[PDB]
RNA sequence: UCCCAAAAUGUAACGGAGGCGCCCAAAGGUCACCUCAAGACGGUUGGAAAUCGUCUGUAGAGCGCAAAGGUAGAAGGUGGCUUGACUGCGAGACUGACACGUCGAGCAGGGAGGAAACUCGGGCUUAGUGAACCGGUGGUACCGUGUGGAAGGGCCAUCG
RNA sequence: CACCCCCGUGCCCAUAGCACUGUGGAACCACCCCACCCCAUGCCGAACUGGGUCGUGAAACACAGCAGCGCCAAUGAUACUCGGACCGCAGGGUCCCGGAAAAGUCGGUCAGCGCGGGGGUU
């Protein structure tokens, strides 16, 4: 989640889903359909979760990592500066990017573990199969 | 081009028999004893000045 | 004083072996280098001005004062200050060290059956281990004041090792036996 | 005003105002040579407009 | 903290096939992005002006270099 | 290393100068001694000890000085400056110089 | 100085990061030559780093300092000679409400380097700063109250 | 440029570059050749530099082969966008019209165009 180091502080847009796959990293897996920020602790969830389903693995592979310092006003007020360094970072996503990929279990082993996994995130999303390759 | 206790220095000028101010920054700090160089006064030119005072 | 003995007993004797097409293909000597070592642990102004005299000795050539190459690191180290000695030597001069080395210098040796024979330059240049300095001939325990050591690399114009080694084991390249 | 007339505010023939450059006057100065004869002639006809009012009767 | 956005200039003050004069300036710039080519020459702050009269040639060789030139109009 | 020509051959301007250039090609025994024009990608005058040194190594450096400044007595050339490669400017470079340069 | 700044210039914020109030008798002028950080095998004070050796090497270094731009044909790194860190000037443009500020071919008195073309009116540029006033100081000889002088003042430097 | 070719020097400043490599040898070029003085290497004539052939084309330079690596790179379709209209509480998204990349794939290359001089066609 948290990044090592850095320089500060961010701004914030929304353009289109650029670098990010519909497959790649084994068999299935879940992709956002709606634009957001995802919080660093809401993949750790996720994570979590389908850790808790896959016993064991090494099967999830998260393509999502956050790095995008988030700072909220201390206690309240204006006068000061623009503060709050440590609130939380997040990934932007777009959709189409992908979220989750795993693999080496069952179908219906993917669809419970995305459907826990997916209750746990602000926006829409689904899970699929491979046919593409754009890029090797 | 403020001054005070500092190093360095601002050493006024002059030549042989030519009336002729140059002004320039010295540093006493690596060698400062001589200040001599060549500049031009005010008719002839082409002297030797000695800016140690 | 040599110079001869290169090209008249060793050339052919490539030649007679390996059989390049042409005399200048045959493998041939560059300079040779001579630095040493000096600063750091041991440093003192005053050793250098010790070291450049028996330095200027045995060559008969002058040495150079090399600074620092501005690695600061962990350890003591700067900017630039002198951090060692260094004498290039080239044709006739180069010959009268080396040979005074050969003939001289590596018989007269305190616990010597030879030099390294493994590969050096994998591109067929060599390097020399010599360690204490009291080995020498222009060295000798009559005028002495303390002992340390000095590094000589080899420069050829050969292709490979293999070549190179035979080169200098004309001139003699005693191994370990 | 009465002040301003030996300074330069000077009115010149074509009824314009005579105020040229200020760089380093007296204080504050080893700069170059010619910054020091930067000291110029000049002017600007803006507040030349409502300047000769201050020198305005005696010319 | 922070302070000071700072005013510059710069820009590339002629542009190209613009008629100019002798004493001109036709770019400011801080390097060397433009190099002076023939009838231009070149200030100490890296300015490019005018030695003589004439037109402006723009020189594009895929950059790194790129030439700032003076031919005559007449 | 091979730098040290184009730092002369960039050095000299023409088309600031106006005047033409002189290349002189020093490397051993043959010197080629030509004149370029500043615009156009031409050459004019253009002697060489190529031919006829008749006995002359270095020593037809003068030689060459004079044949050139003669051949280009011919064209009407009278300002020019001294292009040249690695050299040094100093024996027999300065030779082709001054024998060019008296014979202008 | 960079970001915001919306591919011209410009643009606010108790918006986001870092610096200046110096220094340099040369870290300048010119003239000549040298090419860097780094990795790999191989060398006695090494055993991550020292010095040397060869192999690779658009620079991944370097430029007193802060960054961006710039820089391999040098602005980087040694030396020779020197006082252009000049005087009297400005064609013409950048920029500013103004006052300032900036760059600059070229004329002359003259210099310094180079064989020569030629370069030089400080420094790779960009920060290292302050109007007037009152006064200290050197030079020049205009004013100087009946006249001849002086006191005082003025102009060119220049210090606070 | 009648032609082969070598030497100097330009325009073009990587589709003109490196590597594997084959040809070149007494015409040019290169090293090697010796060096008290010119001149000179913070030490070494290695590099400058000064006196010349033999020897050799090895290396360097020169040319020809070669598309492994570099560099060049469509068409198609996008991303985005001036202008014209709109949806959504919002994050954001669409439609009509033009303009239109970046990457990648196809494929294209190992250049091209000058000046001058020297030497060949027994």
């Amino acid at each position: 989640k948290r990044t090592k180091f850095r320089k500060q502080f961010r701004g914030r847009m929304t353009g289109d889903a650029k670098g990010g796959d519909y497959v790649a990293f084994g068999d299935y897996g879940l992709i956002a359909m709606e634009p957001a920020w995802i919080k660093s602790n809401q993949i750790e969830a996720c994570r979590i979760v389908m850790s808790r389903h896959f016993r064991r693995g090494g099967k999830i592979y998260i393509r999502i990592f956050p790095d995008k310092p988030v700072t909220k006003k201390p206690a309240e007020t204006r006068m000061g500066k623009g503060k709050g360094a440590v609130e939380y970072w997040v990934s932007v996503v777009k959709p189409g990017r992908v979220m989750f990929e795993v693999a080496g279990v069952t179908e219906e082993q993917a669809k419970e573990a995305f459907r826990l996994a997916g209750h746990k995130l602000p926006i829409q999303t689904k899970m699929v199969k491979r046919e593409v390759y754009d890029e090797a | 081009a403020k001054d005070g206790p500092r190093i360095i220095v601002k050493m006024e000028s002059s030549a042989g028999t030519g009336f002729y101010y140059t002004t320039t920054k010295n540093r006493r700090n690596t060698q400062a004893k001589l200040e001599l160089k060549k500049y031009d006064p005010v008719a002839k030119k082409h002297v030797v000045f000695r800016e140690k005072k | 004083q040599l110079k001869t003995k290169y090209n008249d007993q060793v050339r052919p004797a490539l030649m007679q072996q390996f059989g390049y097409s042409s005399v200048m293909a045959v493998p041939r000597i560059e300079k040779i280098v001579v630095n040493e070592g000096l600063g750091s642990s041991k440093e003192d102004s005053k050793a250098i001005d010790k070291a450049a005299k028996e330095l200027a000795l045995i060559t008969l050539q002058k040495p150079i004062i090399t600074k620092a190459k501005k690695s600061i690191s962990n350890f003591k180290l700067r900017q630039g200050m002198p951090v060692g000695i260094k004498v290039t030597l080239r044709g006739e001069r180069m010959y009268v060290f080396l040979e005074k080395l050969i003939n001289i210098g590596l018989p007269r040796i305190r616990d010597f059956r030879g030099i390294n024979p493994n590969a050096f330059d994998g591109r067929g240049n060599y390097n020399l281990g010599i360690k204490e300095q009291l080995i020498f001939p222009e060295i000798t325990y009559d005028m002495v004041d303390k002992t340390r050591g000095m590094d000589i690399t080899i420069v050829t114009t050969a292709k490979t090792d293999e070549e190179a080694r035979a080169l200098l084991q004309s001139m003699g390249l005693p191994f370990r036996k | 005003t009465h002040k301003m007339a030996k300074r330069r505010i000077k009115i010149t023939g074509t009824g314009k105002v005579m105020a040229f450059k200020s760089g380093k006057r007296h204080q504050n100065t080893g700069k170059s040579g010619d910054e020091i004869r930067g000291k110029g002639k000049g002017f600007v006809l803006a507040k030349a407009e409502w300047a000769r009012m201050k020198l305005m009767l005696p010319r | 903290n922070g302070r000071d956005s700072n005013p510059k200039y710069l820009g590339v003050k002629k542009f190209g096939g613009e008629v100019v004069k002798a004493g001109n300036i036709l770019v400011r710039q801080r390097g060397t992005k433009f190099k002076a080519g023939q009838g231009v020459g070149m200030g100490r702050d890296h300015t490019l002006f005018a030695l003589s009269d004439g037109k402006v040639v723009f020189i594009n060789k895929g950059k790194g270099a790129r030439f700032i030139s003076i031919e005559a109009a007449q | 290393r091979r730098k040290l020509r184009t730092r002369r051959k960039v050095r000299t301007t023409t088309a600031a100068s106006g005047r033409l250039r002189l290349s002189v090609y020093r490397s051993s025994k043959h010197i080629y001694a030509q004149i370029i024009d500043d615009s156009r990608g031409q050459t004019l005058a253009a002697a060489s000890s190529a031919a006829l040194k008749s006995g002359n190594k270095t020593d037809t450096a003068a030689a060459v000085g004079k044949a050139l400044a003669a051949a280009a007595a011919e064209k009407g050339i009278k300002q020019v400056v001294f292009d040249r490669g690695s050299y040094k400017y100093h024996g027999r470079v300065k030779a082709l110089a001054d024998a060019a340069r008296e014979g202008g």
